[PDB]
RNA sequence: ACGAGACUCUGGCAUGCUAACUAGUUACGCGACCCCGGUCGGCGUAACUUCUUAGAGGGACAAGUGGCGUUCAGCCACCCGAGAUUGAGCAAUAACAGGUCUGUGAUGCCCUUAGAUGUCCGGGGCUGCACGCGCGCUACACUGACUGGCUCAGCGUGUGCCUACCCUACGCCGGCAGGCGCGGGUAACCCGUUGAACCCCAUUCGUGAUGGGGAUCGGGGAUUGCAAUUAUUC
């Protein structure tokens, strides 16, 4: 039964079912429009994505 | 406190000293001639210019400048 | 430093109402709060009984307000 | 049709301020009278703009403190309307005049400043300003009339009424003059 | 025939209040209601203070329809009482000869600056690390 | 000539409740007795007879802004929600009382409803607002 | 027929360099044209913390990413619209065409 | 076509695509 | 009328407590354990008193009228949901329960999670918090 | 109009250390650092460690 | 030469310019109510940008006046004026054994690698409690608490990629927490004219650990989710 138990536990929810697109770490997630990044990976590529600072 | 810098200075001297004839004591006035006869990328370093420049024209109006 | 602990009447007695009666509306100054503490009574008492002597006329009203209410004693003459 | 401003239904002139030093920091007569004593403000931007300041507005800015009142201006200002209603209505006289009296009797005139290094106790006597004068005469009345009117039956528009009723006339019952004849012990103490 | 109308608005923060000044008889109407049933009513004369200092015999020619929108309470009333003396000064300065208007313009001015100029204070945008816009959080030592 | 508009609300909410007592057909519910109005509140109403005020109150608010459903008299009647040691916050009335209300006052000829939502006034709804608004300002005058 | 062209970008003057473009090419076609209506523009604003770690001063970063966005109006059959939206494009300009 | 994503969502996506 | 009446009962013995006249109704009943503030308008509301009354000066008819309404909630026209004891471990009936009954009901229902031996029964045995909240910090005066 | 680089890293030893070469013209404040200088960071994988570039 | 300044964003104004049925104003007609006029965010179409929206430009420079100063750099006050010091962003050389190997398919060396320190499932812990400290929330009341009425905003966000999970008007049922049918919005179009709170008006309360304060604790009823006991939330 171990093809059952695999994976067996839901995921639909949560943290765990969430990860960075770019390093797939699951802290600090932006859910903010869809970028799906954690801060650090967001801070690495805010400048070519079009977020500047003027503020 | 309003200090002119050194760059403002230097343009408003080689202005009274390159183009005198066509200037006088109203800001306005100079403020469109330094406005045509140099390139100033802001507003504010305009104004300051064209305020140095006046205040040039009423020195030189009572005396000789060493500049 | 004395206490002096409060016992606010809550219902008028006998002798309570006709001092009140003798003495309220000869008084230049009238406000809930001062004569509750000049009588020793509660202050929804002393409201009813001042809202009671404007019914009845001895009291001049001056100006009504939801923290408090103002009044005067009439003429003499 | 202004002939005279009106301060709600009290006059603003035939007002008489005896303290010779206070004669332009006392701002009510026929400059500076307004109907009601809530203006826009822009007065705390300079220097000495505040002594233009009226000063029914001022001892309604200086009432409202102890955190829970702050901001609350019209609230302020209907408790200075009943209670110049009330000082107008017991004393029969202009609650202006009761008011401007209060200002000069509760204000001290010499203080002393502590001077030495910082633990010891040592004090100097100096004399005070006109500006000054005015603020701690606004400040005593204003915290001596909020400790009055507190765990208590009695109103706060009494025990405002009742504060400057007894600061006109020098009787050391209220708060104000009793803090000002104190300071004034003290300064003449060591002068 | 001409109409004869103008129409000019005040501010103090945010609210923006718009008067209309028409030829008829003498009425003032904000928000569709006259100037006596705005709450809060201890600012009744705050309210009808422009009207109390030039008299009832100005406003005769004219009535003054304002809307509203926007800001608080106090600000709202601010933003009326300026624009009801601008659209005042407004219409006499456009069709009455502009003496009239500088017999108004200077009693105007010399009670009180607000009535035709608006005050320029906003508020200060919050900065992190404080609950305000100037306060900081506590801080601790040890 | 004489509106709602240029009169006080205050006694005006008061007169036409007292008005809606004295016709008498109002058909007010049975748990008028043992109701909290909101979430927020402590305790019950003290007047025996706030249906009323509330039945008139809400036909002013139609009157000034027709089109008004349900959930637009719940964010009307709410109000400051004290939790007690938790922050407070603002919470919305109770949606039954509004339904009854509304549905009394469409039992009475008084209230139609709006086109694709809410509840508008009736022309005789209208009639009697300015007609106890004619009443009040006489009365006041 | 009721042509509505809808333009959003991030930048401005090349924005309203392109609208000066098909403003001045329908002007000089001779039609009824509206004019460049500016709708109000929208900023994304994301806040987060500059350090990766929990050490350090509390300090914050503020993006912005502004974006504006204008339609016009034209009366003409299709083809006119699509051989004039197809003349001098810039990338950094998105262009989209309906019709009601 | 029938998702149509918000122009913010459009502009976020073609960012993180040119990244 | 503002006069006070004769016989004007200082004190009250209802449920064997003592209750004051000078209070007001709606809120001297209070004091009785087992129902609050908001009881207390309902059952002088199905009851024909007004509630701008004192507490002292009522006649022993409607006293008895409240007093038989408050141990007899449902029989009046009150919902169940307003009760403080409803679908009881025991019975099963919703019952409005009195003060020396709260007592004996909030005991025997600690013996009873005692007796079980839940962990509910547990902290109420150990003297601790037993809602499920933080210990560490909260909680100092339970000890020396 | 001038260059500086930046390479960090155990440069010739157990500690690391960084050298900057700083010759010609360099701003570093304002709006024109972000249209007048170019930046590029990058990584250099050798044998011992990890060294990094700034160029500007 | 760098740093400062200079630069960029935002706020404060222009009845002048450019255009708005996804924003309005003013006239006109229809419609409803009152006693000849007033009200309508009720309905519709003849101009316009006064409100709103956003583009180019303008405006402030110590410019004018009077004093102080080598009469130089500058300072003070005043008049006209929406402003005569708006708030932030960026931010030099040299270093700290500062924090991060637990952000990374950034990484050297060392350890382990099949009875695993990889991975997966089930249960538990991260909350546990004689005590100490820090950032905080609510209060100690009558400038107040409760109960009704009246009335006023601006930043935002909103149907998702493997990804399932959006914001809600309206109608019915129930005190309430909530449940069921119907429609809208991929957005200045719909929620929404965001009927927000603090305030304002009017009752009840009366200096009492009290109608202040709501800690602790018992019973019942709903929603999320595969699962709530160590009480998820209400």
């Amino acid at each position: 039964g171990h093809q059952q138990l695999y994976w067996s536990h839901p995921r639909k929810f949560g943290q765990g079912s969430r990860s960075c697109r770019v390093c797939s770490n699951r802290h600090g997630l932006i859910r903010k429009y869809g970028l799906n990044m954690c801060r650090q990976c967001f801070r690495q590529y805010a400048k070519d994505i079009g977020f500047i600072k003027l503020d | 406190g309003r200090v002119r810098t050194k760059t403002v200075k230097k343009a408003a001297r080689v202005i009274i000293e390159k183009y005198y004839t066509r200037l006088g004591n109203d800001f306005h006035t100079n403020k469109r001639v330094c406005e045509e006869i140099a390139i100033i990328p802001s507003k504010k370093l305009r104004n300051k210019i064209a305020g140095y420049v006046t205040h040039l024209m009423k020195r030189i109006q009572r005396g000789p400048v060493r500049g | 430093k004395v206490r002096d602990k409060l016992n606010n009447l809550v219902l008028f007695d006998k002798a309570t109402y006709d001092k009140l009666c003798k003495e309220v509306p000869n008084y230049k100054l009238i406000t809930p709060a001062v004569v509750s503490e000049r009588l020793k009574i509660r202050g929804s008492l002393a409201r009813a009984a001042l809202q009671e002597l404007l019914s009845k006329g001895l009291i001049k009203l001056v100006s009504k307000h939801r923290a408090q209410v103002i009044y005067t004693r009439n003429t003499k003459g | 049709t202004p002939d005279i401003k009106l301060f709600g239904k009290w006059s603003t002139d035939d007002v008489q301020i005896n303290d010779i030093s206070l004669q332009d920091y006392i701002a009510v007569k026929e400059k500076y009278a307004k109907y009601l004593p809530h203006s826009a403000g822009r007065y705390a931007a300079k220097r000495f703009r505040k002594a233009q300041c009226p000063i029914v507005e001022r001892l309604t800015n200086s009432m409202m403190m102890h955190g829970r009142n702050n901001g609350k201006k019209l609230m302020t200002v209907r408790i200075v309307k009943h209670a110049f209603e009330i000082i107008h209505l017991l004393t029969g006289e202009n609650p202006l005049q009761v008011l401007v009296n209060a200002i000069i009797n509760s204000g001290p005139r010499e203080d002393s400043t502590r001077i030495g290094r910082a633990g010891t106790v040592r004090r100097q006597a100096v004399d005070v300003s006109p500006l000054r004068r005015v603020n701690q005469a606004i400040w005593l009345l204003c915290t001596g009339a909020r400790e009055a009117a507190f765990r208590n039956i009695k109103t706060i528009a009494e025990c405002l009424a009742d504060e400057l009723i007894n600061a006109a006339k020098g009787s050391s019952n209220s708060y104000a003059i009793k803090k000002k004849d104190e300071l004034e012990r003290v300064a003449k103490s060591n002068r | 025939g001409p109409l004869q109308s103008v129409q000019v608005f005040g501010r103090k923060k945010t609210a923006t209040a718009v008067a209309h000044c028409k030829r008829g008889n003498g009425l003032i109407k904000v928000n569709g209601r006259p100037l006596e049933m705005i709450e809060p009513r201890t600012l009744q004369y705050k309210l009808l203070e422009p009207v109390l200092l030039l008299g009832k015999e100005r406003f005769a020619g004219v009535d003054i329809r304002v809307r509203v929108k926007g800001g608080g309470h106090v600000a709202q009333i601010y933003a009326i009482r300026q624009s009801i003396s601008k659209a005042l000064v407004a219409y006499y300065q456009k069709y009455v000869d502009e003496a009239s208007k500088k017999e108004i313009k200077d009693i105007l001015i010399q009670y009180d600056r607000t009535l035709l100029v608006a005050d320029p204070r906003r508020c200060e945008s919050k900065k992190f690390g404080g609950p305000g816009a100037r306060a900081r959080y506590q801080k601790s030592y040890r | 000539g004489v509106t709602v508009k240029d009169v006080n609300q205050q006694e005006f909410v008061r007169a036409l409740a007292a008005f809606l007592k004295k016709s008498g057909k109002l058909k007010v519910p049975e748990w008028v007795d043992t109701v909290k109005l909101a979430k927020h509140k402590e305790l019950a109403p003290y007047d025996e007879n706030w249906f009323y005020t509330r039945a008139a109150s809400t036909a002013r608010h139609l009157y000034l802004r027709g089109g008004a459903g349900v959930g637009s008299m719940t964010k009307i009647y709410g109000g400051r929600q004290r939790n007690g040691v938790m922050p407070s916050h603002f919470s919305r009335g109770s949606k039954s009382v509004a339904r009854r209300v509304l549905q009394a006052l469409e039992g009475l000829k008084m209230v139609e409803k709006d086109q694709d939502w809410g509840r508008k006034l009736t022309p005789q709804g209208q009639r009697d607002l300015d007609r106890i608004a004619g009443q009040v300002a006489a009365a006041k005058k | 027929h009721r042509i509505r062209i809808t333009l959003t970008s991030r930048n401005v003057k090349s924005l309203e360099k392109v609208c000066a473009d098909l403003i001045r090419g329908a002007k000089e076609k001779n039609l009824k044209v509206k004019g460049p209506v500016r709708m109000p523009t929208k900023t994304l604003r994301i806040t987060t913390r500059k350090t990766p770690c929990g050490e350090g001063s509390k300090t914050w970063d503020r993006f912005q990413m502004r974006i504006h966005k204008r339609l016009i109006d034209l009366h003409s059959p299709s083809e006119i619209v699509k051989q004039i939206t197809s003349i001098s494009i810039e990338p950094g300009v998105e262009v989209e065409v309906t019709i009601a | 076509m029938a998702v149509q994503i918000s122009k913010k969502r459009k502009f976020v996506a073609d960012g993180i695509f040119k990244a | 009328s503002l006069v006070i009446p004769e016989k004007f009962q200082h004190i009250l013995r209802v449920l064997n407590t003592n209750i004051d006249g000078r209070r007001k109704i709606a809120f001297a009943i209070t004091a009785i354990k087992g129902v609050g503030r908001r009881y207390a308008h309902v059952v002088l509301r199905k009851a024909d008193i007004d509630l701008t009354k004192r507490a002292g000066e009522l006649t022993e008819d409607e006293v008895e009228r409240v007093i038989t309404i408050m141990q007899n909630p449902r029989q009046y026209k009150i919902p169940d949901w307003f009760l403080n004891r409803q679908k009881d471990v025991k019975d099963g009936k919703y019952s409005q329960v009195l003060a020396n009954g709260l007592d004996n009901k909030l005991r025997e229902d600690l013996e009873r999670l005692k007796k079980i031996r839940a962990h509910r029964g547990l902290r109420h045995f150990w003297g601790l918090r037993v809602r499920g909240q933080h210990t560490k910090t909260t909680g100092r005066r339970g000890r020396t | 109009k001038g260059c500086e680089v930046v390479v960090s890293g155990k440069l010739r030893g157990q500690r690391a250390k960084s050298m900057k070469f700083v010759d010609g013209l360099m701003i570093h404040s304002g709006d024109p650092v972000n249209y007048y200088v170019d930046t590029a960071v990058r990584h250099v994988l050798l044998r011992q460690g990890v060294l990094g570039i700034k160029v500007k």
